[PDB]
């Protein structure tokens, strides 16, 4: 809610990205986060969240249905890669608009 | 023993059940230490109803139904007539006809006037005692006793 | 995707299928082949049911003539609901391939409580109150009366049924239960009754097992019409205990009371009849001197004559005596007492009630009770239970026995007794299935070793052949943790069941295993009272609320009511990041009835290996004429009571769709070679001696280990 509340007036041409490094499995939360998502649907910004020792299936839904990529850390070395990975732009899909 | 107590004592079957219905020709719910207060007056009189009882007409019985009490003690008596075994008549119909006629009887003596019923014992009497009644009372031992073990 | 089997050519909707798919197709081609019942376990939940259909299907159209059709049963009808869709999507896929529709049928049977269109059934949802409403409207006085057309709510949809159905059927088609309600309702037919009738002209049919073993409403659908049928049980690992129940019939004080209480109203009923309508009803004396369902089997069914009860008098006397001398019986108070002939014996001595009399009493009262034109069935019901029980004991008691408990068991002292009847072998019940049908194939999921059940079920099988899933990723990463922290046994025994240090130890697995376990975890105990007395002890220390903290944390309950709510709000904290910990018991019902797939039941925790109280003297019966006859050594059927329990428990997480998830085993017991021998094939050979017996923190370090492999894609 905090990174919408702040992308939501920024400009349609950019590419509104949030990387959630998820660390504890649980989210205790105010709000169900289902309806969350269809803001963020609505809002075209992309969530690609890194999980940590745990595939978090509210995180996994989140980042197909957002357009964004599921993964989780094997080790230091590859989390290293993913955050690399993560480092370059990423391709603009149909929802995109420049 | 389920029972709340009896018609005119209704202590003994709260305080301990160990008491057993007494069977009558009153067909008639007593309890043993009611039959102490019948035996002092009266000795074979039914207290509400009094019915006549030759020696106090009883005896010790498990059955809060009195119907059931009537029905299964006519029944006994009953079973000592008509005993003959199903085998004995090979017409399918007459296998249960004649235990139809045998619950008939029992039936009518429950209720019903029983000089008809004793009219009609007395005709089967005079044929069936000389084998029928004879043959099966003594193999009723037999069969009793192989079935036991 | 047309596969080449070895008997012939076998189509088939998906695309890819596992080498277990193979071996299990070839050894079930070899049971038909062979045209012999006979037993076979795969591990997937989903998969096998298409699998099994395919080459059904494909031998059925190679054939004909050899397999008239298909009977195949499911647990539950949430369940068969999904084999529908199965069988649904396979049609379709065979009708593109071929290119035009085939004559080919498939349909589902449920209970008229289930489906109907009726608004006056439609609110009740009691199952007895469905059937009894039913018999009224549809009853033959009911019809007689329609044909009068006089004022009186009469069913139309059975008489429009009568009309039409009879004589046009359904070309082809697959419904389901609920397509079946919608077409009922546009048609103007019952959607029970059409499927009834289809049943003679169906490819495939679909029901649960109590609508095939139950002798009451088995035998009228499952008739000799299908005396060569492919009878499938699928996931009937716990078909002895459904066989048994069956047959087993229950008798208390309370259901005495209501039955002498229906009885006198029975009596009142026939003296009004008497007053009002007496020589039409009385023609049914002529028919009976001629000569709720019976529960005797085919060939143990007799209809010879009613007997010496032959008039409805008669009939309420010789009742009221059985039930005096039942009443009489339970009220009792002894030790448990056993008698399966001596209680035939003493009711005959004692009360004069003649066995061959006793014989015909449930179906006589069938018979008087429809002449009495009763408004329905369901007041009546538990008159109906004790003359099913009475004409039960009185049909045979070979193989069964007369169990009295003047004193129920968790009570002191309890005014409510109750007289079981319980059976010992399921053999008894399930011979005409055998017998009738050329090949049964008992197709069942976490099947505990097929040797035992010829020996529970007398019959030869083909083949014994058990199918382990294989494929590119390790699904399935079970483990058995015995040692705790302190290097301690954690064995779940009784006497070791008050074991505070035992229990401690539990409480720091759950913790550790709910921190690093992703959402939603299930953990089943052995009995409701153990799971009580280990909450109360976590909640006494503090690892519950850390516990409650780390994960949310839901319990189960008897009451069906709580344990459905408690599910749902399960299932959304699974969906949400919160996570659940769904505390059960094994024998539960829930644990049955519930089927747990990707994110639900990640990781299956079993504290303790479940077995039932060796206090309940029905086991004792059911286990000792087990070992007398057929040879089972107690402990072994003891320890096989328990494996399959577990495995039924925590065969769930690997339903379909390759997902990930790990079994936990919380009891050095398991460790046991004996127990891992019992244990399904393809979990044990998953299973190794590494990990066989991990310590807690070894356990959860492995598990954190395998589900980050089982995280990235494939
Ligand atoms: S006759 Fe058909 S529509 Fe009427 S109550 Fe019975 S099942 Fe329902
Ligand atoms: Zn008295
Ligand atoms: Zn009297």
């Amino acid at each position: 809610s905090i990174a919408m509340q702040t992308l939501k007036h920024m400009p349609g041409h950019t590419s509104r990205e949030v990387l959630i490094i998820f660390s504890s499995l649980t989210t205790c939360d105010p709000s169900n986060i289902y309806d969350l998502i269809k803001t963020l649907k609505a809002a075209k910004i992309r969530v690609s969240v890194i999980g940590l020792s745990a595939e978090v299936r509210v995180c996994t839904v989140l980042a197909r249905e957002t357009g964004g990529t599921y993964h989780v850390i094997l080790d230091e070395s590859h989390y290293k890669e993913l955050l690399t990975h993560h480092v370059s732009p990423p391709p603009a899909s149909s929802s995109s608009e420049c | 023993m389920d029972d709340q107590g009896c018609p005119r004592c209704k202590t003994t079957k709260y305080r301990n059940p160990s008491l057993k219905l007494m069977v009558n020709v009153c067909g008639h719910t007593l309890c043993e230490s009611c039959v102490d207060l019948l035996f002092v007056r009266g000795a074979g009189n039914c207290p509400e109803c009094g019915t006549p009882l030759r020696k106090s007409n009883f005896r010790v019985q498990l059955f809060e139904d009195p119907t059931v009490d009537k029905e299964v003690e006519i029944r006994k008596k009953v079973l000592k007539i008509y005993n003959k075994r199903e085998e004995d008549f090979p017409s399918l119909r007459e296998y249960n006809d004649f235990l139809e006629e045998v619950e008939e009887i029992v039936f009518n003596l429950t209720n019903n006037v029983d000089l008809d019923n004793t009219k009609k014992k007395m005709e089967i009497y005079q044929k069936e005692n000389k084998d029928v009644i004879q043959k099966n009372k003594l193999k009723l031992t037999r069969e009793q006793e192989e079935l036991e073990e | 995707m047309k596969l080449n089997v070895d008997g012939l050519l076998v189509y088939f909707p998906y695309d890819y299928i596992y080498p277990e798919q193979f071996s299990y197709m070839r050894e079930l081609k070899r049971t038909l082949d062979a045209k012999g019942h006979g037993v076979l376990e795969m591990p997937s939940g989903t998969g096998k049911t298409v699998s099994l259909l395919a080459l059904i299907m494909a031998y059925q159209r190679a054939y004909p003539l050899e397999v008239t059709k298909l009977i195949y049963c499911s647990r539950t009808v949430p369940e068969i609901e999904k084999v529908i869709e199965e069988l649904r999507k396979l049609l379709n896929f065979y009708e593109k391939q071929e290119g035009e529709k085939l004559p080919f049928l498939g349909l589902a049977l449920s209970s008229r409580k289930n489906l109907c269109i009726h608004p006056e059934v439609t609110p009740l949802r009691f199952g007895k109150d469905v059937d009894g409403k039913c018999h009224s409207l549809t009853a033959s006085y009911v019809r007689a009366q329609y044909q009068h057309d006089t004022s009186l709510p009469h069913c139309r949809f059975y008489e429009e049924f009568d009309a039409h159905g009879r004589e046009v059927p359904l070309p082809a088609g697959i419904y389901n239960l609920d397509d079946l309600k919608a077409l009922g309702r546009r048609q103007g037919w019952c959607p029970y009754f059409l499927a009834r009738y289809s049943i003679l002209h169906a490819n495939v049919v679909v029901y649960s097992y109590h609508y095939l073993l139950d002798p009451k409403i088995a035998d009228l659908v499952s008739k000799e019409l299908a005396r060569k049928a492919v009878v499938v049980f699928d996931e009937a690992h716990n078909i002895d205990n459904v066989c048994i129940d069956s047959m087993s019939v229950n008798l208390t004080r309370r259901t005495l009371d209501r039955c002498q209480g229906n009885l006198e109203t029975l009596q009142k009923t026939v003296l009004r009849i008497k007053e009002t309508d007496e020589q039409r009803l009385r023609d049914e004396y002529r028919r009976l001197v001629e000569g709720a369902n019976p529960v005797l089997p085919d060939e143990v069914l007799q209809e010879a004559v009613p007997g010496s009860i032959r008039t409805a008098e008669h009939f309420l006397g010789f009742l009221r005596r059985l039930l005096e001398y039942v009443k009489w019986r339970l009220r009792v108070q002894h030790v448990v007492q056993e008698s399966p002939p001596a209680f035939l014996s003493g009711l005959a001595q004692r009360v004069c009630i003649q066995r061959k009399p006793l014989r015909f009493c449930a179906e006589r009262l069938r018979s008087l009770l429809h002449t009495l034109e009763i408004t329905d069935l369901a007041d009546f019901s538990p008159l109906t239970l004790l003359a099913n029980f009475a004409t039960l004991v009185s049909t045979y008691a070979k193989g069964f026995t007369i169990i009295i408990e003047p004193f129920d068991d968790r009570t002191p002292t309890i005014a409510n007794p109750i007289l079981h009847f319980s059976c010992m072998d399921a053999s008894l019940a399930i011979k005409p299935v055998f017998e009738r049908f050329q090949s049964v194939i008992i197709t069942s999921g976490t099947l505990s070793p097929l040797d035992i059940y010829p020996k529970i079920l007398d019959f030869h099988p083909v083949t014994m052949a058990t199918f382990t899933m294989t494929l590119a990723r390790v699904c399935l990463c079970p483990m058995i943790i015995g040692r705790g922290n302190d290097q301690v046994a954690i064995s779940s025994k009784f006497e070791t069941r008050e074991d505070i240090a035992v229990i401690r130890n539990y409480g720091n697995l759950l913790l550790e295993m709910s921190a690093v376990v992703p959402d939603g975890i299930v953990a089943f105990f052995t009995s409701y009272q153990y799971m009580e007395s280990t909450v109360a002890s976590w909640y006494e220390q503090g690892i519950l609320e850390n516990i409650q903290r780390n994960k949310l944390l839901f319990i189960e309950t008897q009451d069906g009511a709580e344990t459905s709510v408690a599910l749902e709000k399960y299932q959304e904290a699974c969906e949400n990041g919160r996570g659940a910990i769904l505390l059960s018991v094994a024998r539960g019902k829930v644990s049955e009835g519930i089927d747990f797939v990707h994110h639900y039941g990640r990781a299956v925790i079993m504290f303790g290996v479940p077995y039932v109280y060796t206090q309940s003297r029905i086991l004792k019966a059911r286990l000792e004429y087990l070992r007398d006859q057929f040879q089972i050594r107690e402990n072994d059927f003891l320890t096989f009571d328990a494996m399959r329990h577990a495995a039924q428990c925590v065969g769930r997480a690997i339903r379909g769709k390759t997902d990930y998830g790990l079994m936990v085993f919380a009891d050095k017991r398991f460790a046991r070679g004996d127990k891992r021998g019992k244990l399904p094939r393809w979990i044990q050979e998953h299973l190794t001696d590494a990990n066989l017996n991990l310590t807690v923190d070894e356990g959860v370090q492995v598990a954190k280990y395998f589900l980050r492999q089982m995280a990235q894609p494939f």
